[PDB]
RNA sequence: UAAUUGCGAUAACGAACGAGACCUUAACCUACUAAAUAGUGGUGCUAGCAUUUGCUGGUUAUCCACUUCUUAGAGGGACUAUCGGUUUCAAGCCGAUGGAAGUUUGAGGCAAUAACAGGUCUGUGAUGCCCUUAGACGUUCUGGGCCGCACGCGCGCUACACUGACGGAGCCAGCGAGUCUAACCUUGGCCGAGAGGUCUUGGUAAUCUUGUGAAACUCCGUCGUGCUGGGGAUAGAGCAUUGUAAUUAUUGCUCUUCAACGAGGAAUUCCUAGUAAGCGCAAGUCAUCAGCUUGCGUUGAUUACGUCCCUGCCCUUUGUACACACC
RNA sequence: AAUCCUGGAUGGAACGAC
């Protein structure tokens, strides 16, 4: 590393997170290797960026989404619920005070934390309709890794709006706690109910 | 970053004008409990009765309390433009009050009554207890009562 | 005389238009450095280019920007895109084409409209409907 | 008017607005420990008020008890030095 | 002398014909000038209902109206300058020249 | 609470009245040159990865 | 190396010199102050109350240093905003005049502002001057 | 789709059955003749005109082709 | 195939309409033409700080030079180009590369035959017939009414709050409209809390209003889960404007009043990318009055990229006691 | 030079014509 100097002033923590390394706002991307496979070919990583905001257009075509960044997906889903449609620069406000938060709390990489809790509270199973007309039942079928991620991400951020909604904890740090009970497996997370909910249905109606 | 810790000095729910007022809650908004008095008003009283309105309510000496009372019952002796009343230019002297907790339904009652012995057609409607504004009644004001 | 180019960035409606010279390096926004923004990420999201190209780079060189159009965010990104192109465009007429190749394919591998505008422009508003494609509501009984 | 709801009451915290010594030496002892510290963290531990909260996060980090790592408003962060 | 010319017209082809022939006289008399200044077209948009009656489908219709126009300055005697508000004269084309 | 993970190899098409599941027939990972045909809910490509959570059934092909 | 004030950020900035002209204490005060809304669009006078008169001054300093002429119905456009006119939707208004009015007017008597040609009221050199040591200060606060 | 129309596909057919001695396999050359050779009002109608012609040569080049 | 779009098959051949083609618009062009009613750079004069070169600015008759950004005009550019697969191996289709753009590039305009006993004589000095035609249903003047409310339906606007309200600062668009025999859009200056008033100014307009400094947005603070500083109806009083005239308040402003509403049951609508949704702006009607519409732009997602189960549509085959045709 | 192989579907209720 070397300090270089501009005509205009540029900090050196700046200079580092340029020249040295490529975080994200403040994170590493690195040694978050995803534990479970499935999932990975499918969750955006190794490919760092500063900021979840971009001007990406994944919705021309079907697959693309999976390129990108997990964190992006994650703030577009919490803009949602009508007066917060857009305003993408408040979800990324509150995922950086939310990765701050993971980061003083289970002081492993934040990162490595959600993509876990991801991996831990993906739907393997589901229930649809299928029948020969009037005789129609609730069939149980396997979940794709695309649709395991994207209801996880779901259930993450509607557990975290819904317990911040009407009461005084933020969504951040409800979405904070959410991803840790998740992370470990707790049974009180949102998700992980919802999830067990679920895997038990698919085992009933079988 | 400032903490002084507390005197037992405190006091829950106080009262004034016939008026059950709430403590532990600022001066200003408290004080709009009070019937014949808005947010402008109670912050303009309490600003001119030199208090600091990050206290609260409850916290307090009966002598700013008092001082906010008369000032709030006769503003113009204190520099009030006259024209944030709620009754100027009354109806009969034209002197200019601020009408409070009773004397506000009292005074509508007044009105109300004069314009029925005058059998005036606002008066007519509020004593069928239609709507007054011009508005229309087709549509809406169904269950008004 | 003075080896200096003049490049553009563009967005939705927004427009940065960037001049750039041979200097000692500072980066100016319309009057002001680019530390001072003001969205505080999008901050971030506009040092990109120099956080995967170094500052030595720009130590030789000066830049200034006008910028109008479009709301923050899309001046931003005219912002940053400007920027790309200046430098590249520098660094193909005055310095060599190695320099500029490598840099343009830093660029495009970390993300493509650094460079390129994208193409994404506001589809107009038909009757029916308050936006394009959404209608009012439909109403049988 | 039919409500086509069920609507059911709550349990109506009374949380405080101001402190008392019992309460600040409380507050004094129990900060530390908390790994996590914010606003919502001191009034589902302690019932103080929100406005108490801030007064008190501003007072702790004055003296240096709590490391601040983040300063948002409508957001405050911090943590416990050691 | 320091005139000004101005066609406000719509015939886009009938107003660019008038121009050519125009700076090529100029140019053959020899006349310092500014090319012709293309003005950003105007469009005069009018949206109605299509339908007379009040019933049918909530359609609508914008007929427009586009509008072109250029100027021109020059500096030129009095006589090329008469002579020139006698010539080249198109119709659907409104022309107008001022002095100074 | 064991699974089994198998790779896709062949997509077969869209089933169920409303069309929004699809066959596939996979390779298991280990254990391999078991090939076993099953529903899947939401959008698959091949060389994808799948969960069983019971490895030991198979749907009605429709061919 | 030389400074402006389009080298320094604009809310530390305008906190500096607020705070430098409330302790200057000399400016202005109209009387009126502390009884209104600054808009018929707000619906509460200020908070602080104690105040924000050295701070509306400030920000149009600012806002003249970066501009070349201005006028009050520039600065009501500007300080103006989303009205919440109860039911009906939310719609631009134009703060108030008056205030901006007599700020130009205590900037003019104090000698920081000045008329313009062409209309509106111009940067003086002398408040060129002390926004530049002003801003200088400013960026010197953390070092 | 990206299907093309008879009007195309006649025209293409007449420049190749009697221009074979000229043009190749090259969209642009082919299209800078064929405004030459021909009358086209559109751009757009020339290019795609180009471009099956080529194709039509494409296909030439291995074997013949009927009609 | 989006498509009677084509490859082909072939008692059919050649044609036509429609589709497509076309036109407009939006995106690319540092290639042409140029442009103080648009900018850019430099040079002069000038302010400040640094001074050591500099940075930030201002400067209409300081000129000089240029056109990248801006405007246009003429043209080019994508035709699925190249490659690899798959297909009787043809039409074509899928993926990848390049590319500004690879869902007929995107959205629109135009849009067939035949028909509805759809709607409109309240747009028509378009209209036949019938009624009326001077105490007229003609015409015109006054005042009312179209808004009248025990109730039921539909388009929407507000919110039911911290992803928040409030107060400060921060501070960015585009579409377009605008005075003549009128009196329009108004800058700037003064007064006023405010509305607004007033003295002036520019503009028949890329020039002036107008960078239409819009709002949402961001940073700071207060508030603190309390039908609460949420919400702001219903009312009272007063001050203003338009209009001859506002009284069943035209509308605007101030204060006070502060009600339901705690995410909405059966049912149901719209929607696949800069789109939904949010956010406001302009024009329309207009003496005044937007909560409506038509356009404009700012922020900007999720989830499919599939199916015919329901609602319907097209072709074929079949059956039919149907023909104002499953009502 | 090794080499054994295949085709396959169930299904509820749904009056009438002013």
């Amino acid at each position: 590393f070397t300090p270089v100097v501009l005509a205009t002033p540029i900090p050196e923590e700046v200079q580092q997170a340029q020249t040295e390394i490529k975080l994200f706002n403040k994170w590493s991307f690195e040694e978050v290797e995803v534990k479970d496979a499935s999932l990975v070919d499918y969750v955006q990583v190794r490919q760092p960026i500063f900021v979840a905001h971009t001007a990406g257009r994944y919705a021309n075509k079907r697959f693309r989404k999976a390129q990108c960044p997990i964190i992006e997906r994650l703030t577009n889903s919490l803009m949602m619920n009508g007066r917060n449609n857009g305003k993408k620069l408040k979800a990324v406000r509150i995922i950086k005070h939310t990765l701050d938060i993971i980061n003083v709390l289970t002081d492993q990489n934040p990162i490595q934390v959600v993509v876990d809790a991801i991996t831990n509270t993906g739907p393997r199973e589901d229930t649809t309709r299928v029948g020969g007309g009037g005789a129609a039942r609730r069939q149980a079928v396997d979940v794709s890794p695309l649709r395991r991620v994207n209801q996880a991400i779901a259930l993450l951020t509607i557990g975290a709006r819904e317990a911040a909604f009407r009461n005084i904890k933020t969504i951040a740090e409800t979405l904070a706690e959410e991803l840790i009970n998740a992370a470990k497996g707790s049974s009180t997370s949102y998700a992980i109910k919802k999830k067990d909910e679920l895997e038990r249905v698919a085992k009933s109606n079988r | 970053s400032l903490v002084v810790q507390e005197q037992g000095s405190f006091q829950h729910i106080l009262r004034l004008l016939n008026t059950n007022v709430d403590g532990n809650i600022k001066i200003v908004y408290a004080l709009t409990t009070i019937k014949g008095v808005g947010r402008r008003y109670s912050n303009l009283v309490c600003k001119k009765a030199d208090v600091d309105l990050h206290k609260r309510a409850g916290e307090l000496t009966q002598e700013e309390l008092e001082r906010i009372v008369q000032i709030m019952q006769n503003p113009t002796h204190y520099k009030i433009p006259a024209w944030f009343l709620n009754r100027q230019n009354d109806i009969t002297d034209g002197k200019d009050y601020h009408t409070l907790a009773n004397n506000v339904e009292s005074k509508l009652r007044d009105d109300l009554e004069r314009l029925k012995k005058i059998r005036a057609h606002r008066g007519i409607r509020h004593f069928w207890g239609l709507r007054v504004r011009g508005q229309h009644t087709k549509t809406t004001g169904r269950r008004r009562a | 005389a003075v080896p200096s180019v003049q490049t553009f960035g563009k967005k939705k409606s927004a427009t940065a238009v960037a001049h750039v010279k041979a200097g000692k390096g500072l980066i100016k926004v319309n009057g002001s450095p680019i530390t001072l923004v003001e969205p505080e990420i999008l901050r971030f999201k506009v040092y990109e280019p120099l956080l995967l190209v170094g500052l030595d780079k720009f130590s030789n060189i000066d830049i200034r920007v006008r910028v109008t159009g479009g709301g923050h965010v899309s001046q931003v990104y005219a912002i940053r895109q400007a920027i790309a192109k200046g430098l590249v465009a520098y660094h193909q007429k005055y310095v060599d084409e190695q320099s500029k190749n490598e840099l343009k394919k830093a660029f495009t591998s970390y993300d493509r409209t650094l460079l390129i505008a994208d193409s994404r422009r506001p589809e107009p508003k038909k009757f029916g409907g308050k936006g394009a494609r959404s209608r009012f509501q439909k109403s049988y009984r | 008017k039919k409500k086509w709801s069920k609507k059911s009451m709550k349990d109506r915290a009374q949380h405080a607005v101001i402190l008392d010594q019992e309460k600040y030496d409380r507050i004094l002892k129990e900060v530390p420990t908390y790994r996590y510290v914010s606003v919502s963290v001191l009034v589902d531990r302690l019932k103080i008020g929100g406005s108490l909260a801030r007064i008190a996060l501003r007072h702790l980090e004055k003296e240096g008890i709590i490391k601040p790592i983040s300063k948002h408003s409508k957001q405050a962060i911090y943590t416990r030095a050691t | 002398i320091k005139i000004r010319i101005t066609l406000t017209s719509t015939k886009v082809k009938q107003l660019e014909n008038v121009s050519s022939n125009i700076v090529k006289n100029a140019e053959q008399h020899n006349l310092v000038k500014k090319g012709p200044v293309r003005l950003p077209t105007k469009v005069l948009k009018i949206s109605t209902r299509k339908t007379p009656n009040g019933e049918g489908s909530k359609t609508w219709e914008t007929y427009e109206m586009r509008i072109h126009k250029r100027y021109i300055d020059l500096e030129a005697p009095v006589q090329i300058v008469k002579r020139i508000t006698q010539i080249t004269i198109e119709p659907g084309v409104d022309v107008e020249v001022v002095v100074a | 609470t064991p699974v089994t993970l198998a790779k896709v190899i062949k997509v077969l098409g869209r089933t169920g009245s409303r069309g929004g599941v699809t066959q596939v027939r996979v390779e298991f990972l280990e254990d391999t040159s078991r090939t076993i045909v099953r529903n899947v809910k939401g959008p698959v490509r091949e060389n994808d990865i799948l969960v069983l959570m019971e490895s030991e059934r198979e749907a009605r092909r429709l061919r | 190396p030389g400074v402006s004030v389009r080298d320094v950020a604009a809310q530390d900035f305008i906190n500096a010199y607020a705070s430098f002209l409330q302790r200057q204490g000399k400016l202005e005060v109209p009387g009126y102050v502390d009884i209104v809304k600054t808009s018929s669009g707000n619906e509460m006078p200020p908070q602080d109350a104690e105040g924000w008169f050295y701070k509306r001054a400030a920000s149009v300093a600012r806002h003249i240093y970066m501009r070349k002429q201005v006028g009050v119905g520039k600065l009501n456009k500007l300080y103006g905003g989303a009205k919440s006119r109860g039911v009906r939707p939310y719609k631009h208004i134009d703060a108030s005049g008056s205030i901006n009015r007599k700020v130009l007017q205590a900037l003019e008597k104090i000698g920081i502002v000045e008329i313009s040609p062409k209309g509106g009221r111009r940067i003086s050199e002398n408040g060129q001057r002390d926004l530049d040591r002003i801003a200088a200060q400013t960026l010197e606060e953390d070092e | 789709g990206r299907v093309r129309t008879k009007t195309v596909k006649r025209a293409s057919k007449a420049l190749i059955e009697r221009y074979y001695p000229k043009l190749t396999l090259d969209f642009q050359t082919n299209k800078r003749l064929c405004d030459e050779i021909a009358t086209i009002q559109s751009k757009r109608l020339r290019n795609k005109i180009a471009g099956y012609t080529t194709h039509l040569m494409k296909r030439i080049q291995k074997g013949p082709v009927r009609g």
